[PDB]
């Protein structure tokens, strides 16, 4: 659902506030092919340390679910860049699946990844997603067998999102290699990119998109409201400009 | 993996393969002649099973109502029912060919249990603990290091239990080929809620044999405290099909339900998905985990096992609350009256049993599950009293 | 009364009538159907009796020598063998028509044991304690209070154990009509040394049955720690007519025998008459009680039971010493290796057992009496570590 | 072994030191018909609080067993007033029964009371005491039955020493005295223990051959120490009615 060779910034919404997240997205939009927007959650059992801290930060400052949608809606007044909402299942579950996805679509959300909703528990989610005009993103890890990766690919309508267990691990390039071989869908990699060598190397080995999360949220964690310019310098480094 | 509508396996793709390996391993070794022989050897020879069913003769006369039996899980090795599951999973891990156990802990009670079990079966034990919790639990931390385990303080975020969980899961995701992750209660993704129940079911089997031995009939009520559900499911499960037996799970009422400082997840929570399970959780308006409170550290947990949610739903078990104050009276009352210092978690069960017993006939029978001893709670009870 | 030349009833005329009524009452109820039926009821349902015989498979294989079984008295209610005697004498007091128990304590472990048994049988309990010891043992004082006993501090003289003994014995002379004095070890005037042994012989009777069940034969050696003698005599007595079995008492070597900071009464003390018994005491040049030390509080007693003195004379039992360093090494070792945190008192017996296993073949058997759990000793062990 | 109607001072040997005890004995001799002298001991079971303290005061001051005999040898240079030696059994057991009683006799000791040696365990002790010229002293309590008191009397060759269990002379203590005067052939001394003049006169009136004074005197030695002499004499004068 995004142009090949793209860089995909991942930011946590409401870190440190909703106005700041909108500022960051607008500043990064000229560099990006798509955007992932994280929804804060109390107990995020997947995420690594730097993203985990941002969930803690955003909720400590009183983030609310309706503010994520406000960010996507106010961003859409300027840009039509693809937005992918990254969330845990409980916000979706408590609001009602259709109600959540409809409200997400109205804001201008293009795709959605439910982090802790397995493939075998997502038969209904993918079904309603299609009905409400929302594309699905499912993730695969290096331990994911070839049997499941096909089933993951079959249910995905946006892109498959590859991640690592942990410069860039040997086991992570094997996952990417297998994915391009098996998957009909496009592939975005979230292997913990910190430098230009990695972005080039992953595009070379066939990643359709390279996601940049930790490197940007580390900066947002250090600088807060003042991160905008430091984020740009970081995205310029990773694009090699 | 379901208990009615509750349970499931709500984890990311990174955790699927380790759980699927555990599902398979449990399936083959669950009814294995040699596995159960070893499990029953250790439970008897190392843990001290069976535990006695004690008739609280003085306590029942005091109240003037029903007979009150205590299932004495305070007498197992370690001083709590947690040993039963600790051994069970640690042995399963060894039968899987694992060389290492990991877990996470807040109060330290599960960390000690895990360390003990790892020491017995000769396994490396790394236990993740929040940096706040390490300073709080000076004595539990030391206790783990004595047993050969080494604690890893996690210094990120809240520095609470929840941060230690994340470190433990990231560690398991990478090391699961030679490492098993040990869950303390009947909580989390499948197969942990079923596995833990099955390793605690001894309590109820023994108690059923013992009450038939003492009374010639099944009891009218069974009372047990509920945090995550472990001890409650252990004693409840064998009586589930016995239509006579009333089941009463007792949660932490804390400072009172009106105050909002408690851990009564079944009484006051909403159904939601956290920690890999659809179950009852204590949440704010926005569907985020709330802070919880209880004087009993083992009951200080916002979730509850999905099987208890199911029993609540179909009304097989009744769930109630008891306050810090009430549990504290029971702590003192049992110590004076029966010469048994109960754990503050168990004191919740004793406290409600005592209220219930007053309203019952003198020929009726209550079994209270005394989930542990309260030697560990003396620092807490001294400060408050 | 006598064990060879040792024992006796060397007390003033004031204490004769109380002791003679206890002699008569013990002779009455000792073999009574109803007394023994009640005694075993409480030992079973309340105390958690029997305790298992654990095979330390990893400790034996690490040593690479003889097999090492552990009599698991750490699993009894209260965490120590003391409970066996405490129930026995408290029940005996009840059958004598007494409403009250008195005792004295230094470390507090006996005071807790008495307070527990009194609470069980509805007895009033007054413990006398040296006011210095009250200041040290904050937590055992609290434990006693929780259990319903009132701790009476004695502020006269040294404010230590021997001042509390005087206050306790004065009280008994006045109140013995409705009060029993509860001696905690196989010490003092007749009938207490025989009485305490009899209430601890259960340990030996179980161990014997259990080792036959496990191995099809009696053990080569039995190892147990000796302060006053209570636990060692309990596991020894039922093997006294078995010429095969060796008996080894492990005394407190402390900081070494050459350094004079020990409590090894048998190995390096002379015979004398204190506390109403002719036995071995640690005395000075003038025949007055020398100060004593051990890191394990329960071994810090200058006397020893007369029956141990008798077994020493006739060479039916060997006696040895182990240093504080070695007990600490065993305390850590058994924790890491087996997942059992022993009492510092028991750790002496473990420390010697570990040595003695090296000098015996793989087919030979040792039973170590693990007299108690070491949850009580964690502050002590944390400081020195 | 002493004049009827006598006051009997009990002091502890070496409290605070061997010389000071001798000074007190010499000061009190002219008021007393007999004297009890306690031998210090680490774990005194029988004795009350005031005596118990004096045992520790003496042993903290470095008391040796030889020094008890030294007091009696030195005291015998000036007086032939009867000395009773009050001790626990360990010093006797340690030295040897014949050896202790011969050395006691040789020092100039007339009587001996072994506090923690019961009547049934004293068969060999009373047999050797007669042989060595030491008179036996055995104590009785209120809870001592009539049966055992006869046995206590039968074995006593000095005097029967009556004691109360723990203000005023208890009613229970007068019952022991009245019984003892009915039953015992020996003389009877009483440690009830005394503090006022009314007590002494009353006890002699009800048949006590001797009234012992310990706690009233050793309490003064606890307070005053080396300087106790003059306060002991003033106290004994009060009790004699002087």
């Amino acid at each position: 659902m995004f142009k090949d060779g793209s860089l995909i910034p991942y930011l946590t919404a409401g870190d440190p506030d909703k106005q700041s997240t909108l500022n960051f997205l607008l500043a990064l939009d000229e560099y990006a092919g798509a955007i992932e927007l994280g929804i804060p959650f109390s107990d995020p059992i997947a995420d690594g340390k730097t993203i985990q801290e941002s969930h803690y930060r955003a909720l400590k400052n009183g983030f609310k679910l309706r503010e994520a949608f406000w960010i996507v809606k106010e961003f859409r007044r300027h840009s039509s860049t693809p937005i992918v909402l990254m969330t845990y299942y409980n916000p979706i579950y408590r609001a009602g699946v259709r109600n959540f996805l409809a409200e997400a679509k109205a804001s201008g959300v293009d795709g959605i990844l439910v982090v802790d909703l397995p493939v075998f528990h997502a038969k209904e989610f993918t079904e309603i997603a299609r009905e409400e005009g929302i594309k699905t993103v499912f993730l695969a890890a290096p331990n994911t067998p070839d049997e499941r990766l096909k089933v993951i690919d079959d249910m995905t309508t946006g892109f498959v999102y590859l991640v690592s267990l942990y410069e860039i691990p040997k086991t992570a390039y094997d996952l990417l290699r297998r994915a391009k071989r098996i998957c009909r869908n496009k592939v975005a990699v979230g292997f913990g990119v910190s430098k230009r060598e990695h972005v080039v190397s992953l595009l070379k080995e066939g990643a359709n998109g390279v996601v940049v999360g930790s490197a940007l949220v580390k900066i947002i964690g250090e600088k807060g409201r003042e991160a905008t310019e430091f984020l740009k310098k970081k995205v310029e480094e990773l694009l090699g400009i | 993996m379901w208990f009615g509508e509750f349970g499931g396996q709500y984890v990311p793709e990174t955790l699927i393969e380790p759980l699927k390996e555990l599902e398979k391993a449990y399936k083959r070794f669950k009814d294995d002649e040699e596995f159960n022989r070893q499990l029953n050897y250790y439970l008897k020879t190392w843990a001290g099973r069976p535990t006695p069913l004690y008739y609280a003769k003085r306590l029942t006369e005091k109240i003037g109502g029903a007979k009150i039996y205590l299932k004495r899980e305070d007498l197992v090795h370690g001083g709590a029912h947690k040993t039963n599951n600790a051994i069970g999973q640690a042995l399963l891990a060894k039968f899987m060919g694992k060389t290492r156990l990991i877990a996470e802990t807040g109060a330290g009670q599960h960390g000690v249990a895990t360390a003990m079990a790892g020491a017995l079966l000769g396994m490396k034990v790394d236990i993740y603990m929040g940096a706040e919790d390490v300073e709080r639990q000076k004595m539990n931390v030391f206790r783990m290091k004595l047993l050969g385990a080494n604690v890893i303080p996690v210094n990120s975020g809240s520095r609470t239990l929840k941060d230690a969980i994340n470190e433990a899961l990231r560690d398991w995701v990478a090391t699961f080929e030679y490492t098993h992750y040990l869950i303390g209660s009947v909580v989390g993704p499948h197969p942990y809620p079923t596995i833990v129940r099955d390793f605690q079911s001894v309590i109820g089997r023994e108690a059923k044999a013992q009450i038939l031995e003492a009374e010639g009939q099944l009891p009218d009520v069974i009372v047990a405290c509920v945090g995550g559900g472990s001890n409650a499911m252990g004693i409840f499960y064998p009586f589930v099909n016995d239509k006579k037996v009333k089941l009463v799970g007792v949660e932490a009422g804390g400072k009172g339900l009106e105050s909002g400082k408690h851990s009564a997840s079944l009484n006051a929570g909403q159904v939601g998905v956290f920690h890999g399970m659809l179950s009852y959780f204590l949440q704010d308006e926005e569907g985020q985990i709330k802070p919880t409170h209880s004087i009993a550290p083992g009951l200080d947990y916002p979730g509850v096992g999905p099987e208890h949610a199911y029993l609540k739903k179909i009304q097989r078990a009744e769930y109630v609350t008891v306050t810090d104050e009430e549990a504290l009276k029971a702590f003192h009352e049992l110590s004076r009256t029966e010469g048994i210092i109960p754990a503050l978690e168990s004191a919740h069960a004793v406290a409600y049993a005592m209220k219930l017993a007053k309203e019952m006939s003198r020929d009726e029978i209550i079994i209270v599950n005394l989930s542990g001893r309260g030697d560990k709670d003396l620092d807490i009870v001294l400060k408050v009293s």
